[PDB]
């Protein structure tokens, strides 16, 4: 396919979801349909005060709108 | 599959993608698939709101840089392609 | 078994009640429908629900023959 | 499931789901109404104040689900109404427009919350700003 | 096919059908299809909970769009 | 026995609209704008091409006098108002039964 | 071995699970089973409406009895072990 998730294995990723939610966690595994297993998952809802810890989770590949590393640079 | 075909010719080129929520992703197209999912490199992410506000410079340039990003085709609104 | 489509065709040529997204309801005579819930209604009567300053209000329009796009439909029943 | 890819060249307007008006040259489209536009222009009108604004957008690929309507236009003819109008900067107009969108959205969430207390669902789409 | 087997043995039973809008329908399930379109007999309409104000009681079958269905559950109460 | 509103399994409303070509209709959109015009075309997704239009103008949107024909995205339509004159309701009810025969599969 | 999303969900059958939707709503219950499209069968589900700002001002909409079928249409997140 198009994004090799293997390169992101065991690092923190950032994942946007269709209804506004953002989820950050360590990528543990994934499948061809881009369902993901994330650990130490934090879920932000639609700012920072809005954080819930969920721990180990499964995100549906179907509602995923973007994925990137959690590492990034401001301005 | 018209969009998929044109983009696969635009690999290596820079573009400005706006998402359904108004987020703008500018980057280098590195890959496209049959459903119009995209991976870009060298990416800079900002809103239409910020890009319009920085026109007569105020609160300059509030953006975010990423090494790589995966974008879901069905979440794309439009794509500004390079002038050439 | 009778599928929900089979049961709905039992209402063909009868008065139906349809609920739409956006606080609107219709009543009319059911002429057609597909599996996507596009619908043709005859002698329909629309009813729009509005808020006059935090108070519930309604108004109505009437029409002969009307196509209704399925993706707006929330329920079908009888008047 | 063959793609019917039409090559054309017309001057059109496009209205998008987000409420923006584009003017440009349509070159390509498929049966899903995916469009490739050339020499695009984003134009905002405020006929209620005799003001308008333009800004260049270049080459646009537009996904069809984001389209509300489009139609062939005569550019020269649509100029004439502009001639009697005051052109303002795009940023100012965009900001005005965002102000109006905000008002609509807040009025629509208010309506949805009130009607819910009466049981009525105002199913409402945040994307439908047109 | 745990999902189809579940649907199989609630045909004819009284259920609760909650929509995405949060509207809640209770009554007897006459039919359901693969897309989860539903027909219900003796249907009541409540918002969110059965314990809330009765909004509508229906006297013929009510048809509900599978695309809007959030859940279907056994009624036991 | 052949119904013009029924051309095969999935095309009921597609066949229905092709029958309304060259008729004056009124299309109302989800945003409330109403557009009177002559149906010139329809496709399998029920997108509409109206010829010779007239619109109910809006504070939001400019009148564009040079526009004679618009494409309308099917998913943006709420209602299409017609005349009873335009449709054989016997064939429509029949076609629906033919579609129901197929769609239950 | 590799960790697989569908495999994780399977190992959760007969465990508590928290199903989070795209909207602000979640269901905690015992996972009975699911299908290919991740339609989920839950037993004696608690239904919560969730406040974005305060996890304390969350609202229990209902305690369900019996089994429910929850459509995978709206399913964003599955958390094995539940709310905890």
């Amino acid at each position: 396919a198009i994004l090799d998730l293997a390169k992101y294995k065991d690092s923190k990723i950032r994942v946007k979801l269709m209804g506004g939610k953002l989820v950050i966690g360590v990528l543990k595994g994934y499948d061809q349909l881009m369902n993901l297993v994330l650990d130490d998952t934090v879920e932000y809802m639609s700012i920072s005060k809005n954080a819930r810890k969920l721990g180990l989770t499964v995100i549906r590949g179907t509602i995923l709108v973007s994925l990137s590393s959690a590492e990034g640079s401001d301005v | 599959m018209l969009p998929l075909y044109l983009l696969t010719n635009a690999k290596g080129q820079q573009m400005q993608i706006e998402l359904k929520n108004g987020e703008i992703i500018q980057g280098i197209l590195t890959n496209v698939d049959n459903w119009m999912n995209l991976t870009l490199s060298n990416v800079t992410e900002y809103s239409e709101e910020s890009a319009i506000n920085s026109e007569d410079n105020a609160e300059s340039s509030k953006a975010v840089k990423l090494n790589e990003i995966y974008i879901r085709g069905t979440f794309i609104k439009f794509i500004k392609l390079q002038d050439n | 078994m009778e599928t929900p489509l089979d049961l709905l065709k039992l209402n063909l040529d009868e008065r139906v009640y349809i609920k739409l997204r956006g606080a609107r309801t219709l009543v009319g005579t059911l002429q057609a429908f597909d599996s996507h819930c596009n619908i043709v209604l005859s002698d329909a009567v629309e009813t729009i629900y509005q808020l006059n300053n935090e108070e519930l209000s309604e108004s109505e329009r009437r029409c002969e023959m009307v196509f209704i796009r399925g993706d707006t439909v929330t329920l079908i029943s009888t008047p | 499931t063959a793609a019917i890819v039409s090559s054309v060249d017309r001057k059109i307007f496009v209205l998008l789901r987000d409420g923006r008006m584009l003017f440009g040259v349509l070159r390509t489209f498929d049966q899903y109404a995916n469009l490739i536009l050339q020499d695009c222009v984003e134009r905002i009108y405020f006929s209620e104040e005799n003001k308008y604004a333009e800004e260049d957008r270049g080459i646009f690929m537009i996904r069809g689900e984001n389209v509300v309507m489009l139609g062939e236009v005569d550019i020269d003819k649509e100029d004439q109404p502009l001639e009697a109008m005051e052109r303002i900067p795009f940023k100012e107009a965009w900001l005005t427009k965002q102000k109006n969108d905000e008002k609509r959205f807040k009025e629509e969430t208010h309506k949805g919350k009130k009607m819910a207390r009466h049981g009525i669902v105002y199913d409402f789409h945040k994307s439908d700003m047109y | 096919s745990v999902t189809t087997e579940f649907l199989s043995d609630i045909i004819g039973k009284t259920v609760n059908v909650k929509l995405a809008s949060g509207l809640l329908y209770s009554g007897r399930l006459e039919s359901i299809d693969g897309f989860m379109n539903v027909a219900l007999s003796s249907a009541t309409e409540h918002y969110e909970s059965n314990n809330n104000k009765l909004l509508n009681k229906f006297n013929s079958d009510v048809f509900l769009r599978g695309t809007q269905v959030m859940y279907i559950s056994e009624q036991k109460i | 026995s052949e119904n013009l509103y029924f051309q095969g399994s999935g095309s009921l409303f597609f066949s229905f609209f092709k029958t309304l070509v060259d008729q004056e209709v009124v299309v109302e959109l989800k945003n409330d704008i109403e557009i009177k015009g002559t149906l010139q075309s329809v496709d399998q997704f029920l997108n509409l091409k109206l010829d010779n239009i007239s619109c109910t103008d809006e504070k939001k949107y400019p009148h564009l006098g040079s526009v004679r024909n618009i494409f309308i995205r099917g998913s943006t339509v709420r209602y299409v108002y017609l005349n009873k004159n335009m449709v054989d309701t016997n064939l429509l009810q029949d076609a629906t039964r033919r579609e129901v025969m197929t769609e239950r599969k | 071995p590799e960790i697989l999303p569908l495999e994780v969900i399977d190992k959760t059958i007969n465990q508590k699970v928290l199903i989070v939707l795209q909207s602000n709503r979640e269901f905690e219950g015992t996972l009975v089973g699911f299908d290919d499209f991740v339609n989920v069968i839950l037993e004696d589900a608690v239904e919560w409406l969730i406040d974005p700002e305060d996890e304390s001002r969350n609202e229990k909409v209902m305690q369900h009895h019996g089994r429910m079928l929850l459509s995978g249409n709206n399913i964003a997140i599955l958390v094995p072990g539940g709310k905890k």
